RNA sequence: ACCAAAGCUAGCUCAACAUACUAAACAAAUACAAAAAUACACCAAAAUAAAAUAAAACAUUCACCUAACAUUAAAGUAUAGGA
RNA sequence: ACGAGCUACCCAUGAGCAGUUUAAAAGAACCAACUCAUCUAUGUGGCAAAAUAGUGAGAAGACUUGUAGGUAGAGGUGAAAA
RNA sequence: AACAAACUCCUAGCCCAAUACCGGACUAAUCUAUUGAAACAUAGAAGCAAUAAUGUUAAUAUGAGUAACAAGAAGCCUUUCUCCUCGCACACGCUUACAUCAGUAACUAAUAAUAUACUGAUAAUUAACAACCAAUAAACCAAAACAACACUAAAACGUUUAUUAAUUACAUUGUUAACCCAACACAGGAGUGCACCAAGGAAAGAUUAAAAGAAGUAAAAGGAACUCGGCAAACACAAACCCCGCCUGUUUACCAAAAACAUCACCUCUAGCAUUACUAGUAUUAGAGGCAAUGCCUGCCCAGUGACACCAGUUUAACGGCCGCGGUAUUCUGACCGUGCAAAGGUAGCAUAAUCACUUGUUCUCCAAAUAAGGACUUGUAUGAAUGGCCACACGAGGGUUUUACUGUCUCUUACUUCCAAUCAGUGAAAUUAACCUUCCCGUGAAGAGGCGGGAAUAAAAAAAUAAGACGAGAAGACCCUAUGGAGCUUUAAUU
RNA sequence: CGAUGUUGGAUCAGGACACCCAAAUGGUGCAACCGCUAUUAAAGGUUCGUUUGUUCAACGAUUAAAGUCCUACGUGAUCUGAG
């Protein structure tokens, strides 16, 4: 009976876990687009945002500062998350990652995969899904409907 | 426990043959509006994600020739260039990538 | 428990051998056409013209 | 429709004959731990065949059973046997 | 006929035994390497035709162990369990 | 009345069931003799006909796409991370499995990616290390142990002197490896020297987070109430008492490690001796045995059976034995009396025992309660003295009992992790299986029915779970009996 | 007998009624409380410990009561193995 368990069982044990998702993030921080698992990707994502609002606590905080030396491992990358990602992220207060499933890895264990970003990094912009148009027919079909509340009021 | 008597045929037919072993017929399946492959819809499009992946890996490798060993990574923000461009004001002061390619069509300049 | 497949057919030219033939081709014809006659342009209006 | 199926050859068997009976191949190496050219020694030998089995058990006995003399008969006779 | 390259017991010839405790290298003591195989759970076409995990017993001796040699079935060998 | 058969009529016939044994008539397919010539006839012959041997071989199913198997993460693709620690060399063994380039549709890897293991081509380990590498005389009693000097069990390892030893660059051979023995790329077995990391490696193919199973950590109050037993577990890692063995040691490789064996000690027997054992020894020695250190002891018997003495006679720490009936002290007992029989008549000790039964003997202690444990009583009429009897120290993975302590053993279970698990992808076994279109009840019946009778029930198919039945699977029952079937062992069996 | 694996526990219990408890009654050498009998009723209940391998049995403490039996002396492809 599962009731209420926020947090998927991976690796060896609940350190193991620990551990993967500390290389996910440390490679998640440093290449700012990664892609595994999408489990792995979905439970790691919680992590990356909170990892973005330790940064904006500032390199003066000590807490943030022994966080951040926990989770990112290669120590090169802790003035990175403090001095490029936290000021990138100053506005918005919740939106920093964007996650998408990928098509299943080609290899023959055929995963369900993920690719999982940093907003605002440069790259290649992934191929989103965009909604349709507004001159779609339906979608005009409701701007009339639209014009017609404005009128009506 | 050993099985009492050979399953006959028309027994194992019944059930291999069965609606619930059978490959169920997908129906989410579109046409990605740009190159015109196939992807399901709730996921990202194989081909397109393979372009973006391959620019990718070539960026991440000339940005990996300006650095010099296996812990340098910049202090600030990084942009990507292509033949004939220029980096703009706003976007001086940052890490610059130089690649020899024209801009790719839907590589947006941003 | 140990036996495999056999027959897998390759088709390979190797000069050595072709140089070994006791009893070289025997050729019934030229495979090309030495001298093509090139016609005239107008050939389709002096078919209509007998002498 | 798959998996499959069908061949007639390779050779063999049994006798006959036959000269006579350890084939072929030997450059080197071969009885050192065979195939390893070269140092004072040793080297060699024989003793009854037995039992399973039959006798409805088993105790004397039990044809043939790696010893040339064949064949037609005498004859399954004389004989021998826990007779 | 063939078998002692496993194993039983021998013969030659090598090799190991740290720390601690003791006047002591005393078939003493604690405890590793090492050697055994107590009790339990796994395992039971198994990792394994006898193992794994824990736990145990000995651990300068009637100790462990390498190499070469010996004893042969009416036999050998045996701190007898046929 | 009717309905109701292998009975009997009716219409036709080729005109009357059957197991072991017996008789008869035909006949498939081969071959041969003559025919024949779109596959036959008359004869003659035979390796002359398969629904049954846990038949043989090959091939295929079923069980089953089940059990089971594997590759730490990202990335700029061999760079960083996260973890775990059997490493380098030599000997023995293996024999090119090593290296470079290329290939991998399929073949090896229990799956891929790719490649130390599949395929092909081409290369390679170079002696200084190691192997190979004198005889005959003669002086030497004097351990290795940091060796000063000693201990007992008396100890591996060489100098020098003399006599001859071809005398003259470069000889020959081992040099790869991820390796060997286990049918496997096997959690097993493997000698030595150095190391505990500087070297080696990866527990997870991807998910999900059901049961049951495995492995762990934690647990309210209680603390052995669990149970054959405190087995296992524990924040405990302590004390006592019995039985048996003195002790360290040994044993049934693979169900027994013990109270069995050995053993110091003590005792019997047998030997007066020389070049292969015993022994290069000589009765304070050496063999054959018994018993089990120490301590107190080891009583009586030589009639039988042995063995000495070839007969007498001697031997029990040789095989082995060690009794009754009647009458008596006012009474139960019986010092005493009678008498029989024996070779001697069971002595000392111990005792309801690891000791036929009676037996849960009786009583005391221990517990709220004991067929347990301990202490006594004790004819045990079947104890008992080297096939040893009694006490005892120390010791014991031996077998029993108490106390403390500790605890999920239990009251009475619970939570969470990992492996299994279930779903996705790859690969893909086993016993088993007359055929199955494979219900329940009561009856019946080779005497316990899915299958018969009488009733009930009943669209068809998966997937997950439980084990009541299929007299479920395994192994031609090890118990039991039989066979004029075996073998091992012992003798007072018979032949020798 | 080309195998129908055997005692007692554990777990889960299915059934009979010849009722131990709970319910309704008849008779009493039934005043009352207790009891002793007999009829009817099987939905539900039927304890925890010390010793024994034990079933029985003895004993301690209780209970509304601590039933008698059948089920391959129920149940080992679920466990135990003391006997
Ligand atoms: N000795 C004997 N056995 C018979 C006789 N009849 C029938 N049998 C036996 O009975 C059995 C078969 O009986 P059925 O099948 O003939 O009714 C077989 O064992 C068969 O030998 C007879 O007359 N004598
Ligand atoms: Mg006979
Ligand atoms: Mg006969
Ligand atoms: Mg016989
Ligand atoms: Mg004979
Ligand atoms: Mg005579
Ligand atoms: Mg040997
Ligand atoms: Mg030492
Ligand atoms: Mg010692
Ligand atoms: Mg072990
Ligand atoms: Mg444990
Ligand atoms: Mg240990
Ligand atoms: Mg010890
Ligand atoms: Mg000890
Ligand atoms: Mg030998
Ligand atoms: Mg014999
Ligand atoms: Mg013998
Ligand atoms: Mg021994
Ligand atoms: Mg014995
Ligand atoms: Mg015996
Ligand atoms: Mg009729
Ligand atoms: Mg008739
Ligand atoms: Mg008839
Ligand atoms: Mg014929
Ligand atoms: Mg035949
Ligand atoms: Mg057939
Ligand atoms: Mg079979
Ligand atoms: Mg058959
Ligand atoms: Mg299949
Ligand atoms: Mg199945
Ligand atoms: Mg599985
Ligand atoms: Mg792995
Ligand atoms: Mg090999
Ligand atoms: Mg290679
Ligand atoms: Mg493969
Ligand atoms: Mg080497
Ligand atoms: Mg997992
Ligand atoms: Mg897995
Ligand atoms: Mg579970
Ligand atoms: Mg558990
Ligand atoms: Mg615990
Ligand atoms: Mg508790
Ligand atoms: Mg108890
Ligand atoms: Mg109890
Ligand atoms: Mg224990
Ligand atoms: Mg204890
Ligand atoms: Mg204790
Ligand atoms: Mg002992
Ligand atoms: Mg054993
Ligand atoms: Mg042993
Ligand atoms: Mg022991
Ligand atoms: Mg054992
Ligand atoms: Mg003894
Ligand atoms: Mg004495
Ligand atoms: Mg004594
Ligand atoms: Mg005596
Ligand atoms: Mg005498
Ligand atoms: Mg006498
Ligand atoms: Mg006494
Ligand atoms: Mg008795
Ligand atoms: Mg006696
Ligand atoms: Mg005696
Ligand atoms: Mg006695
Ligand atoms: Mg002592
Ligand atoms: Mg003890
Ligand atoms: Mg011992
Ligand atoms: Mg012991
Ligand atoms: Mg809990
Ligand atoms: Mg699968
Ligand atoms: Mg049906
Ligand atoms: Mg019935
Ligand atoms: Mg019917
Ligand atoms: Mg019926
Ligand atoms: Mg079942
Ligand atoms: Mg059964
Ligand atoms: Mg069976
Ligand atoms: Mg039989
Ligand atoms: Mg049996
Ligand atoms: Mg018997
Ligand atoms: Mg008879
Ligand atoms: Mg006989
Ligand atoms: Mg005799
Ligand atoms: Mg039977
Ligand atoms: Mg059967
Ligand atoms: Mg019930
Ligand atoms: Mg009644
Ligand atoms: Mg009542
Ligand atoms: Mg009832
Ligand atoms: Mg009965
Ligand atoms: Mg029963
Ligand atoms: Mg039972
Ligand atoms: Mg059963
Ligand atoms: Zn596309």
């Amino acid at each position: 009976i599962s009731h209420g368990r926020v947090f998927r069982r991976l690796g060896l044990g609940p350190e193991s876990r620990i551990h993967l998702l500390q290389n996910l993030l440390t490679g998640l921080v440093r290449h700012e687009r990664i892609e595994a698992s999408w489990a792995r990707v979905d439970e790691l994502r919680g992590y990356a945002e909170k990892l973005i609002d330790y940064g904006k606590l500032g390199d003066t905080n000590e807490r943030a500062m022994r966080m951040a030396d926990f989770w990112l491992t290669e120590k090169d990358l802790i003035p990175k998350l403090f001095q490029v990602l936290a000021p990138r992220f100053q506005g918005q207060n919740g939106g920093y990652t964007r996650m998408l499933q990928i098509p299943n890895r080609n290899e023959q264990d055929r995963a369900k995969m993920a690719v999982i970003e940093y907003k605002g990094n440069c790259l290649p912009p992934l191929p989103l899904p965009r909604r349709d148009s507004n001159l779609t027919l339906l979608n005009q079909l409701l701007q009339g409907l639209r014009q017609d509340q404005e009128a009506s009021s | 426990a050993a099985p009492k008597n050979r399953r006959s045929i028309e027994v194992n037919r019944c059930r291999r043959r069965n609606p619930q072993k059978l490959i169920k017929v997908k129906n989410n399946i579109d046409v990605c509006p740009e190159c015109g492959h196939l992807k399901q819809k709730h996921i990202l499009c194989g081909y397109c994600y393979e372009k973006v992946r391959k620019e990718t890996a070539e960026i991440r490798r000339q940005m990996g020739k300006q650095e010099g060993g296996p812990f340098r990574a910049p202090t600030t923000e990084t942009v990507v260039l292509y033949s004939g461009e220029t980096p703009s004001e706003q976007d001086q002061g940052k890490r610059i990538i130089e690649r020899e390619r024209k801009r790719p069509s839907w590589f947006t300049q941003n | 428990s140990e036996k495999e497949f056999v027959e897998h057919a390759r088709k390979a030219g190797l000069v050595i051998p072709h140089e070994r033939l006791e009893r070289p081709i025997h050729l019934a014809c030229t495979a090309g056409i030495f001298d093509a006659y090139v016609p005239p342009e107008g050939d389709a209006r002096i078919s209509s013209l007998s002498k």
